[PDB]
C-alpha cells in the first residue's frame, strides 16, 4: 500500500506507505571463547599428523598473543555521538578485578547465562566455542610426554575446524584495530544471534522484528575486541535496540526549480533542501536527511536516531503548501540550470533545462514521452526507463498509485532582478527577507530623488538678503527704496 | 507533571495472587514504555514486566514468565501487574517506571526515565 | 600519450589524453547452484570420518537456512538513481509462479543458457556448483542406510572443497543485506565472468574492453540474492554495459586562488568549483564532480554515467577564457587563504600563502624551489615531492610534457570593496551581477548623499518673517530699519 | 592525564592531554612470493591423493594466471593527494628491464635484503613464501613425467596450507584492482610486519610506536599489486612514517549558539566552524577539520598530515578569546536553530532549542536534567545518557576533570536587525564587516532622510516676492506697511 | 524529426540473398546503436544485428553470424542488413531499431529508443 | 639562511676515533631530523646516523650500530657523531643533512632536504 504524491509547484515528491524500525539504544552482549593455556609442545616427532598438529597449535599461540597485543544535503545540522560509547564503557568495566572470574564462573555449567557487572549493569554472555574442553580432552593426552601418541588424521583435521573460527575472529580484529561492522558470522553466526534476541530484554514485538531481520541486526551491530586474562577471550557485541516499530514514514524527493527563459544564464532556480526521510515519532517527526543512512526491506525503513533531526510536525505543511506561515521551508537557490531525475518510489522528478535531450521510454515501444523545459514526473506504470542527456536511469518497478498534484512552479513568483540566486544553507523566510530589502531601497531611494528637484536650491552667498519670487532668489533691496 | 503511583501491596500467603495497578499522569503512554520493576532486601533491583504503549507487546523475565501478566486499560490510564502463584521469594518493594519509546534501552532499571516511590508486596505467613 | 596544461590566469590545470570507459546501462544474468534437497542424516556412527562428514554436513544445511532467512565539489548536482533497479526487477520476476522450472528445465542438458522470462525479458543463465549431483551421488551411499558403509579421509577433505564455495558465498551476503559489490571471485569466478561477457549482448569493442578488465568490472557490478525454491539457489549477477569507449576524457584540477596583500584581513580569494572528469560524449560533455567515482586503468577511464551532468561543449571554454560569453564557469569565493596542494597528472598545483613553507623537493639534490605566495606549479620531471606547511605530498612519476600557461591571475581584476566573499556556490556571471549590483547601490546612493547641503531648510516658527541671507535665514526685522 | 573545557560563551569545548602520532612520510618495501614455473601436469592418475593435488595444482595455477592478467565541516579546504604515489613509482622501477634481476639475484641465500634500484631509491626486500622450491623439490615427482610417482596426503594437506596463502591474496587483489587497505595479515602476517619495522630506517622511540600499535599501521598502509615476472611474485606494500610523535593534541567540539527568542522565527544563531582535531607541529599548528580521519588510540592520537591543514599558533587564540585581533576565527551563521548534542571527550554539549524535549539521565536515578533553551553542557561525571529530542546518545565514561568557563553566549551581542544569517563559509571579521557595513548605511540614510524631510517646496509662481514665516510662504509687500515715512 | 523507414523485404528462395536498406533522417548516427531485430508470427521478437555508430563494431548472435552481415554508408546516412544462405526459419519482419549510445543496454529489442515500422522477408520453395 | 658546515675531517689511521661536527644556522633544531650520511668513492651515499631534534631518539644502521653513535649540544646548536674502532672500509666523505620533521620519511638519503658540501675523512 504505497502511495506517491508529485507536487508541480516545488518540484518534490514524497512516498508513503512505510513502517519504521528506528534504533533507539544499545544492548551490550559478552561473548566469550574458553582458551586453553599451552605454553612448550615439546615433542621431537616427526610424523606428518604431529607435525601438522604443531603448524595448526603454533597459529592457535600466534592468534592469542597477536589478540593480547591489540588490548594492552541538510546531514550538517546533526550532532555528534559516540557509537560505541555503551560497549566501551562495558569493556572497560571488564578489565577490573574479579570481573573476569564472575562470567568465567556463571557460564560453568551453561553456555549462556546472565551477569550483573560490579557497576550493576546486567548484560547476557554466551560461551560460544569452547578451546579448552577439546584441547585438554583430545590433544593434552597426546602431546603429554615427548614419546608422542599419534592421532589418526581425522583427529588433526577436527582441530583444523574448530580453531578455524579462532583465527578468523582474531583475522577480523586485527585489520579493524579491535573494532568491526557490520558483526560478521565469525563474531556471531546466526543461531548465536536469534538465541541473543530471544533472550534479550525486549518486547516480543522486537524480538519477532529483530529475528526476522537479523542481516540488517548485523549492520547496525559493533563487535569490540575487550580482553584476553585467564584463559578467557571475551568480546563485546553491542546490538542495536529498536525502541520505535511501525509508525508512519515517508520519503521526500526534491530537484531543481528553474525558469525556462530563452537567454542563457538568465534563469533562477531554487530547489527544496529538507529532503530524506521522515517518520512520525513520539508527538514530533524524526528527520533523517541523509536518506542513504536508512536501509528499506520492502515496506519496512530501517534507521539509526543517531542520524535524525527532531522537528515539530507542522514540517509537514511544508508539503501541502510551501509558503504557509508556521513553519519555515528550507531552500536553496542558484543560476545552474542543469538537467537532472530523481528516481523515486512509483516514478520519476525530471528537471529538464536548456538544450538538454530528456525522455522516458518503455520496454517494446521505446521512447514514449519527450519532456519539455521544466520540472515534470511520470509515474513508473508503463514507464521503464528515463533518459536525461546522456544518464540513463532505470525506474523502479513496485505496484503503487501515484497522483499528479497540479500547481505553478514558485519560481515564477519571483522577480529575477532582486532574486537572491547564491544562497546555498536558505530557506523561504531568508531569501523573503532579502528581497525586501532589495525592495525597500530601490522603492526609497527612487521616492526620494524624485522630490528632491521638488524643493528649493540655496540662494546666493555674498552678504545681502534674498527673497523669493517667480522661482528665482531676488535681492530684496530691489523691492525697497534704497532704505 | 509526570506521576507515577503504584498501589495493591499488602500481605499475601504463598501461592496466593495479588494485582498491582500504576496510573500514569501528566504524559501519554503511547509513545513510552511501562514497566514493573522490584527490589528485594539487600539484592539489586530487577525488571519483572515491561510493555509497549503502542502496541501492546510485553516482556517478561524467565523468573516470573507464566506467573505474572502486564496489561492496560487504555480508557483508564492505568497500567496492571497481575500477579498469581506468589512466592515468599516474590516479597520486594514494586516499582512502575517508564521511558519515552525514542530513548528505549531495553527493560532493565538502569534504562528507565522515571519512577515510582513504589508500594511494598509481602509474600509471608505472620 | 598523456599531456597537461596549467593556467595560471585561474589556478588550474587540465591533464588530457585519457580514453573513456562508460558504464550506460546494466545486463543482469542470473546465476544458480543446484541444491540438494537433504532432511536427517541417518547414522548412529561414531567414527571420526562420519563424524567429520555430520558436522560439515551441518554447515551446508546452516547456509540454506540462512540463505533462506535472507531472501524473506559539485556532486550534490548530480542526479539520484536506483542503483539496482534493474537487477532486482529480474528477481521479482523469478519469484513468480512456474517461474524456477522455466530456468531449472533451461539449465537440464546444459550450464550456459538463454531464458525467456515471462515478461519477455532473455536472460543468461548459469549452473555453476551442482551440489545436488555431488550429494546424491557421492555420500548418498553412506548416510543412507543403518549399517553405514564408512570410507576413508580423502572424502572428507573433498567435501570440504565442492561446499566451500556454497559457505562463502552465503557468508557474503549475510553481512551485506544481500547485496555485495564488488562481486566477488566466489560469486563469479574469473572464467564464469569471461564466458559471461563472451556470451552478452554486446559488440566485439565492448567484449574486449570488458575481458582486458575484468577487476575493474568486477567493481561495476552488483550480486543480488535472490531466491532459493525448489533445491535451487539463484543470485542475480548485474553486470555494468559500457556504451560509450575510447572518447576523449580530461581532467579538471583546481585550486585557491587568492590576493597576496600583507594585511590579512585584506585579502580575497575565488576558486573554480567545476573540477572533476570530463568526457566528450554524443556532441555534448559528460561531467563527473567527484573524481573518485572514476576508476583509472593506464589511459582508460572507468566512470558511471550515474555520476554525471550532461553539459553543454561550450563548457570547455572555461579553460581557455574563463570570462567568455558563451558558458558560466562556476566558482567559489572566500577571505579563506590557506595554504595547499593539488598533486595532478603531471606535477603539482601549489596554493601557498601568508607565512606558510611551501617548497619541492628532488630525490638526490633535496629542496630545490621554494614558493612565493601566490598560485604557481611544477611538472613531475626532475620533481619528487611537495612540501606544504607541514604537509608532505609524493607526486605522480608518470611519464608526460606539461605546458605552463602564463597570464595573470583573475582575483587581481577584482576590487575588493564590492567583491561577494560568502560565495559558496557561485559562478562568473553570478559575481559580476553583484558586483554590478553594488556599484549600481553605491552609485545611486551617493548621488542622494549629495542632495544634503544644497537645498533649504524650514525658518523658525515664531511668528517672524525670515529672508534668506549668506546660507541661513534671517529676521526681516532686521532691514528695515 | 585527560582534561576538558567547556566555553558557554562560544558553545565549544576543547578536550586535552592528547599525545601525536603522524604520518608525514612513506616507506616502500618489497614483499615476494617465489612461483614455481610448471606448464602441463602430466598424469594418468585417478587416485584420490593425487586428484586432490591437481584440483589444488590447478587453483596455483589459476592464481598465477588472473594475477597476470590483472597487471595488464571545513575538510573542503583541504589539498588533494596521491595516496600511492610513492608505491606506484617504486613499482614502476620494478616494470624496468634488468630491475627484477637486481631484486632476484639477491634474496636466494636469505629472506631480508636491501636493494638500490635504477633510480637510486634503496628499497628493503622480504621473501614472505617460497612456493618454486616446494613444488619443484616435494610435488615435481609426480608431475613432470607421463608417468606418476604417486602422493600422500599428509603432504596434500601441507600444500594446501602453504598454497592458500598465494589463493587468498590473488582474491584481495581481485576484488581491490590490485591496491588494498587496510593490510591484511594473508599480505603480511604480525610477525613479518614486525622484522619490517625492526629492520626499517627509523629511529628507536618510532619503532617502539608502530610495535606497539601495529594494527593501527596496518589501516594506513597500502597493498599494491606490481609485477609477475620470471617466477617472481612481487607486490610493494607502503608503509607510514610517523614523523611527528608526542606533541601535545586537543579536540575542538562546537555546537550551533542562538538566541531563545520565544517566536520561532525571530531566532540567530552561530556555530563555530573550526572543529577537529588540533596537534602542534614544529612550531605552527596541523589541524585536521574532520576528526573521522583520526584514529584514537587511549592518549594517543594517529592521523595523517595528507588531511591537514597548517595554521598559525595563534589559531589557539579562539579559544580563549573569539573576538581576539590576532587570527580571524571562522564561524557560520544562520537562523536554523534546531536541538541537537555533541558527545564530547569527557560529557556532552546540548544545544537545545525551540520546543524539545532535551534531558540527561543517570543510570540507577533516571532523568536527573531538563536542559532549558540555549548551549549548555554537562560533564560525563555521574551521568550516563543524554536525550536531544527522540535521539538518545550515550556519553564517553573515560576518567578526567571537566571545568565549565562561564560567559555570555556571543551571539547575545549581535543585533538581529543587521545579522547575515546566510554565511556558511564566514568568519568572525567577515560578519563584523557587514555589520558595520549595514550600521553605516543607516547612519547615512538617516541623516539623508532627517535633512530631506527638512526642507521646503517652492514658493508660488506670481509676480510676488515671498518671505517665510511661520511655517509658510507670506508675501514680502505684508511687511513694508511703515517704511513711509 | 527522426524517422527510420525499412525497405528491400520480399520473397526469396533458400540460400538466396537479399539486403535491407534503414534510411535514418533527423538525428546523427555516430551518436547512436543501429540494430536489425525481427520477429516472427506468433514468436517473441528477437535481435539479430547491432552496430556502433561511432566504432563500427558489429554484434551478431550465434543463430546467423556467418550468413548475416551489418554495415553503414554514412554518405547516404543509411543501415544496411545483408542476408545471405537464407533459411525458411528467417521467415520473419524485420524491424530497424536504434538506441543513443549514452543509453546504451544492449542489443535487445526491450534496450531500443525508436523503431521503424518493419518489412516482411518471406523464404519459401 | 639555511645552512650546514661539517668539519673534523682528517686522515686516520686503522682502530683511531675522530668526531665530526655539523654546524646549523638558518633553522632551529628541534623542529627537524639530523642525519649523518657518507658516500664512499665511487659508491652510492648511505645513512650512517639520525636524530631527533625533539626526543633526541637516535638510529643506526647495524653496519655501525655500537662504535658510532650521534648526540646534540642544544646550547652550542651542534650535532656531533663520534666513531670509535674506525675502520678502512669507513673511508668517505661525510655529509650532513637535515629534514623537517613534519616532511619526515626515514633516514635515507632521498629524504633530506638540506645538505653540506662534506668533510672528507681518510682511514
Ligand atoms: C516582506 O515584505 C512584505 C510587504 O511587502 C511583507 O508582507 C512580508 O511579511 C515581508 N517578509 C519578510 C520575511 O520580511
Ligand atoms: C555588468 O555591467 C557592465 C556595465 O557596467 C555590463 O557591460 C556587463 O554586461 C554587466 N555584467 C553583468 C553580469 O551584469
Ligand atoms: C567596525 O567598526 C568599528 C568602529 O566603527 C571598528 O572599531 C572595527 O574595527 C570595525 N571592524 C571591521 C571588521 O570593519
Amino acid at each position: 500500500n504505497i502511495t506517491e504524491e508529485f507536487y508541480q509547484s516545488t518540484c518534490s515528491a514524497v512516498s508513503k506507505g512505510y513502517l519504521s524500525a528506528l534504533r533507539t539504544g544499545w544492548y551490550t552482549s559478552v561473548i566469550t571463547i574458553e582458551l586453553s593455556n599451552i605454553k612448550e609442545n615439546k615433542c621431537n616427532g616427526t610424523d606428518a599428523k604431529v607435525k601438522l598438529i604443531k603448524q595448526e597449535l603454533d597459529k592457535y599461540k600466534n592468534a592469542v598473543t597477536e589478540l593480547q597485543l591489540l588490548m594492552q544535503f541538510l546531514g550538517f545540522l546533526l550532532g555528534v555521538g559516540s557509537a560505541i560509547a555503551s560497549g566501551v564503557a562495558v569493556c572497560k568495566v571488564l578489565h577490573l578485578e574479579g570481573e573476569v572470574n564472575k562470567i568465567k564462573s556463571a557460564l560453568l555449567s551453561t553456555n549462556k547465562a546472565v551477569v550483573s557487572l560490579s557497576n550493576g549493569v546486567s548484560v547476557l554472555t554466551f560461551k560460544v566455542l569452547d578451546l579448552k574442553n577439546y584441547i585438554d580432552k583430545q590433544l593434552l593426552p597426546i602431546l603429554n610426554k615427548q614419546s608422542c601418541s599419534i592421532s589418526n588424521i581425522e583427529t588433526v583435521i577436527e582441530f583444523q575446524q574448530k580453531n578455524n573460527r579462532l583465527l578468523e575472529i582474531t583475522r577480523e580484529f586485527s585489520v579493524n584495530a579491535g573494532v568491526t561492522t557490520p558483526v560478521s558470522t565469525y563474531m556471531l553466526t546466526n543461531s548465536e544471534l536469534l538465541s541473543l534476541i530471544n533472550d534479550m530484554p525486549i518486547t516480543n514485538d522486537q524480538k519477532k522484528l529483530m529475528s526476522n531481520n537479523v542481516q540488517i541486526v548485523r549492520q547496525q551491530s559493533y563487535s569490540i575486541m575487550c580482553i584476553i586474562k585467564e584463559e578467557v577471550l571475551a568480546y563485546v557485541v553491542q546490538l542495536p535496540l529498536y525502541g520505535v516499530i511501525d509508525t508512519p514514514c515517508w520519503k521526500l524527493h526534491t530537484s531543481p526549480l528553474c525558469t525556462t527563459n530563452t537567454k542563457e544564464g538568465s534563469n533562477i532556480c531554487l530547489t527544496r533542501t529538507d529532503r530524506g526521510w521522515y517518520c512520525d515519532n513520539a508527538g514530533s517527526v524524526s528527520f533523517f536527511p541523509q536518506a542513504e543512512t536508512c536501509k528499506v526491506q520492502s515496506n519496512r525503513v530501517f534507521c539509526d536516531t543517531m542520524n535524525s533531526l527532531t522537528l515539530p510536525s507542522e514540517v509537514n505543511l511544508c508539503n501541502v503548501d510551501i509558503f504557509n506561515p508556521k513553519y519555515d521551508c528550507k531552500i536553496m537557490t542558484s543560476k545552474t540550470d542543469v538537467s537532472s531525475s530523481v528516481i523515486t518510489s512509483l516514478g520519476a522528478i525530471v528537471s529538464c533545462y536548456g538544450k538538454t535531450k530528456c525522455t522516458a521510454s518503455n520496454k517494446n515501444r521505446g521512447i514514449i514521452k519527450t519532456f519539455s523545459n521544466g520540472c515534470d514526473y511520470v509515474s513508473n506504470k508503463g514507464v521503464d526507463t528515463v533518459s536525461v542527456g546522456n544518464t540513463l536511469y532505470y525506474v523502479n518497478k513496485q505496484e503503487g498509485k501515484s497522483l499528479y498534484v497540479k500547481g505553478e512552479p514558485i519560481i515564477n513568483f519571483y522577480d529575477p532582478l532582486v532574486f537572491p540566486s547564491d544562497e546555498f544553507d536558505a530557506s523561504i523566510s531568508q531569501v523573503n527577507e532579502k528581497i525586501n530589502q532589495s525592495l525597500a531601497f530601490i522603492r526609497k531611494s527612487d521616492e526620494l530623488l524624485s522630490a528632491i528637484g521638488g524643493y528649493i536650491p540655496e540662494a546666493p552667498r555674498d552678504g545681502q538678503a534674498y527673497v523669493r519670487k517667480d522661482g528665482e532668489w531676488v535681492l530684496l533691496s530691489t523691492f525697497l527704496g534704497g532704505l | 507533571q509526570v506521576q507515577l503511583q503504584e498501589s495493591g501491596g499488602g500481605l499475601v500467603q504463598p501461592g496466593g495472587s495479588l494485582r498491582l495497578s500504576c496510573a500514569a499522569s501528566g504524559f501519554t503512554l503511547d509513545y513510552y514504555y511501562i514497566g514493573w520493576f522490584r527490589q528485594a532486601p539487600g539484592k539489586e533491583r530487577e525488571a519483572v514486566s515491561c510493555i509497549s504503549g503502542s502496541s501492546g507487546s510485553t516482556y517478561y523475565p524467565d523468573s516470573v514468565k507464566g506467573r505474572f501478566t502486564i496489561s492496560r486499560d487504555n480508557a483508564k490510564n492505568t497500567v496492571y501487574l497481575q500477579m498469581n502463584s506468589l512466592k515468599p521469594e516474590d516479597t520486594a518493594v514494586y516499582y512502575c517506571a517508564t521511558i519515552r519509546s525514542s530513548s528505549w534501552g531495553g527493560c532493565v532499571h538502569y534504562g528507565m526515565d522515571y519512577w515510582g516511590k513504589g508500594t511494598q508486596v509481602t509474600v509471608s505467613s505472620h
